[PDB]
């Protein structure tokens, strides 16, 4: 997954900035009806032209000159940036050390490289439907997390285009909470804690957290299908050798015994469960628990979190419907209403949306559908405004 | 037992007797030193640690039964006592430490005896979210509360008036996965209520404390308050 | 042009007795006795300098209300032209715009601003210090000290060796040194 020729990108942005951007809807979605003064003007942008010359201190008063300059330059990477304490483009006027970042929309990102600890379907630049099963399942848990135990309803979801998916939520006041709260929620959702260094990455303690209960109820509906259908992870020495090396040892030979007398990958896990029923997670009491087996399942499909992007007030990320030149693909709105019907391969690139319009507004092609999610969130905002 | 238990605030600009001034000074300092000693002797929950203190403290005129608005005697004594000793320890970290730490533990103790209804209602009078659940929710959410946290054993959780919260100040009860969640309105036993009360108290208290220490020179032009200027 | 080495110790001047006039004093290498002897230096060409800090509006100075117009360096230059000559009859001047800095006790003005740097010889008299115009906010550099002006312009590090490039001789010696150079 990438782009194949930067030759078209100049003219593509040339037309896009001209007549392919919800400058009305965007000015709205940012300024938020202008309910606050010096609200938009300090809401920052960062722009990146040829050779990736990324530059801070970018902002314009209202939609008109915003457009005019966007079309004057056509930046090739655009980050929305927190409303810092004062005038961004005139930052160096006040006494130094007095310009900082007050209030930021709360951001989240999850990578596909996250799953690379076991991901064997495709590469770091190439994908397939198998890994995308994760981009279909993981978001469900994270979404419903904020949908049922965080008292928010201003959620918005996008897939970057190459690896990550984004969530730029602008909740009533969370836009204006302390970095401490950021780190807090991060710590909260950071359940399976594993990169490429530690093996027993989940020392899940005894008593569960009902959050984890709903997590499980989601796991036993969407993991095993992908696992033993799209991968059949018990296929050769390679995969399960990246598996059995996190396990206690009293039975650690029976699993391989089931490994290499096989014509499928089902009775293996079946006898796994069986011996677990005769295994003792607790030598003390009669609570034979799914600690290790479900740690296995979850860790093999769990949203790996970032420890610095979901707390900092300096990392800025892309704009709604701003092109990712290095995939063609542009920001695709993602919804629970669409999680059951998404495919990454069919959704269009900048090249493809261009060839779409290369045939008045977004009101003709599938871009009006794609921004139905946008204007839907905006509708909710109208309902958010009293 | 008295209204006394309250979060210190709003210096009471009366005008008073010089005698009563130094009296309150000495009294309160005695109480402090004592509490420290009594504490370091035993462990907290021991009933000596209760009996002895609830004897001494009641002896020095600070905790009796119901009376009028604020000009009841012992609450007034507590009030002016603190808001004097404030002028005592504004000249070290070690000092300000010791003072904070001691007042902290005192308030802990002196507060741990109020009747439950008085507890919750005075919390209500304190700030906004300081509000209680309905015990029906105990039945409704026993699974959630018990299985969620390891801070409770079995099914025998007493009839504690559990509390509704904003997560925005739960900043450790939840990130450590120690509580059930209802849209950040987590429900936690009284223990952590005391904890959080005491922590916000420490914070706000230090935040005030530093100010006077940044505003000393006034006393420098008097010498009646020469002992407590820096001589306790 | 000719030149000759010497040293300098004293730096004396006075505004009133004569403005735009400085005096330097020190030692001068002399070959006749193979030593250094007395001499001085008179100095003309002293420049009062101003930094015009602006507003960004045509605000009525008699009621204090904005009106909705930006400011150009041309604009403040115009108000200079037609305010100095309005009450001080500028004979000729020179100026450039510069973006400069300030970090001291003056309210609400920042360390990064527009300024119209206006030079002119000390010949012209001075003004009220906190002066302002209808379009601009203030001007720094009114009560300046010609001495420190020369110093912090030419950046001299205190006592040090010097020589005299382009030395032109004076009208009538009024110092008491065997030699003199203007
Ligand atoms: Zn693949």
């Amino acid at each position: 997954m990438e782009t194949f020729d930067p030759t078209e990108l100049p003219e593509l942005l040339k037309l896009y900035y001209r007549r392919l951007f919800p400058y009305s809807q965007y000015y709205r979605w940012l300024n938020y009806g202008g309910v606050i003064k010096n609200y938009f003007q300090h809401r920052e942008f960062s722009f990146t032209l040829k050779d990736d010359i990324y530059i801070r201190y970018q902002s314009f008063n209202n939609q008109s000159d915003l457009e005019k300059e966007m079309q004057k330059m056509n930046p090739y990477k655009i980050d929305i940036g927190a409303v810092y304490s004062h005038r961004p483009n005139q930052h160096n006027t006040v006494k130094l050390g007095a310009f900082q970042a007050q209030e930021k929309e709360l951001v989240f990102d999850i990578d596909m490289t996250d799953y690379d600890d076991v991901r064997r379907c495709c590469s770091s630049a190439d994908i397939c439907p198998k890994c995308w099963t994760l981009m279909t399942m993981a978001i469900r848990i994270i979404d419903r997390a904020l949908k049922e135990d965080f008292g928010f309803k201003h959620r918005l979801w996008v897939y970057s285009g190459r690896r990550g998916v984004h969530c730029w939520v602008c909740d009533e006041s969370v836009r204006k909470l302390s970095s401490a709260v950021r780190s807090g929620i991060v710590e909260y959702l950071s359940l399976v804690k594993g990169g490429q260094d530690v093996k027993k990455k989940v020392h899940l303690s005894e008593k569960i957290h009902p959050f984890i209960r709903k997590s499980i109820n989601i796991i036993k509906k969407y993991f095993e299908e992908y696992a033993l259908v799209n991968q059949d992870i018990l296929e050769n020495k390679e995969s399960w050798d990246k598996i059995l090396a996190l396990v206690p040892e009293t039975i650690h030979d029976e699993l391989q015994q089931s490994f290499q007398k096989s014509h499928n990958s089902l009775q293996r896990w079946e006898h796994l469960k069986k011996v677990a029923s005769r295994y003792q997670n607790n030598i003390k009491n009669d609570k034979y628990g799914p600690w290790l087996e479900w740690e296995i399942m979850l860790q093999y499909c769990f949203p790996r979190l970032d420890i610095n992007v979901s707390k900092g007030i300096n990392h800025l990320l892309k704009s709604p419907f701003s092109v990712h030149p290095k995939t063609g693909r542009i920001s695709v709105p993602i919804d629970l209403q669409k999680v059951d019907q998404f495919d990454p391969f069919t959704v269009p690139t900048i090249s493809f949306i261009c060839r779409e319009l290369d045939a008045r507004d977004y009101k003709k092609t599938s871009l009006a559908p794609y921004v139905k999610v946008f204007e839907h969130f905006l509708e909710n905002l109208d309902k958010s405004r009293k | 037992y008295p209204h006394c238990l309250q979060f210190y605030l709003q210096p009471p600009s009366e005008n008073i007797s010089l005698i009563e001034f130094e009296n309150l000074a000495i009294d309160r300092v005695k109480l402090l030193k004592s509490v420290e000693n009594l504490g370091v002797s035993y462990v907290k929950g021991t009933e000596q640690y209760q009996s002895k203190l609830e004897s001494e403290l009641r002896k020095l005129k600070f905790s009796y039964r119901e009376n009028l608005e604020d000009e009841y005697e012992p609450r007034r004594r507590d009030h002016i006592s603190h808001f004097i000793l404030r002028l005592a320890y504004c000249q070290s970290e070690e000092l300000r430490r010791w003072f904070i730490q001691q007042e902290m533990d005192l308030l802990r103790f002196r507060f741990s005896i109020l009747p439950k209804d008085k507890i919750q209602d005075f919390l209500k009078d304190s700030q906004l979210q300081f509000e209680a659940i309905s015990d029906e929710e105990k039945t409704l959410r026993e699974q959630e509360i018990v299985a969620s946290s390891p801070s409770l054993s079995g099914l025998k959780l007493g009839f504690e008036s559990i509390y509704k919260i904003p997560f925005a100040d739960a900043l450790d009860l939840f990130r450590g996965r120690k509580v059930y969640l209802e849209d950040g309105f987590a429900y936690v036993p009284l223990k952590d209520i005391v904890a959080i009360i005491l922590n916000e108290f420490r914070a706000k208290l230090s935040k005030a404390l530093a100010l006077t220490a940044r505003s000393l020179p006034a006393v420098q032009s008097d010498e009646r308050l020469q002992p407590l200027l820096n001589h306790l | 042009e000719q030149v000759f080495h010497f040293y300098w110790l004293d730096a004396y001047e006075d505004q009133y007795n004569q403005p735009g006039v400085v005096f330097l004093f020190g030692k001068v290498w002399i070959e006749s006795a193979e030593t250094h002897v007395s001499c001085c230096v008179m100095v003309k060409n002293i420049e009062r300098t101003l930094y015009f800090l602006p507003r960004e509006m045509k605000i009525d100075l008699n009621t204090g209300k904005e009106t909705g117009t930006p400011i150009s360096m041309k604009d403040v230059y115009e108000e200079f032209d037609e305010k100095i000559a309005t009450k001080y009859k500028i004979m000729k001047f020179k100026s450039k715009p510069v973006e400069k800095n300030y970090a001291f006790e003056i309210p609400d003005v920042p360390e990064k601003s527009e300024y119209l740097e206006v030079k002119y010889s000390a010949e012209m008299p001075q003004l009220p210090q906190d002066l302002k115009g209808e379009t601009f906010s203030h001007v720094f550099g009114t009560n300046t000290s010609s001495l420190e002006l020369f110093l912090m312009n030419r950046k001299i590090k205190g006592p040090c060796w010097l020589e005299v490039k382009s030395p032109q001789l004076l009208n009538q010696p009024v110092s008491w040194c065997k030699v003199e150079a203007m």
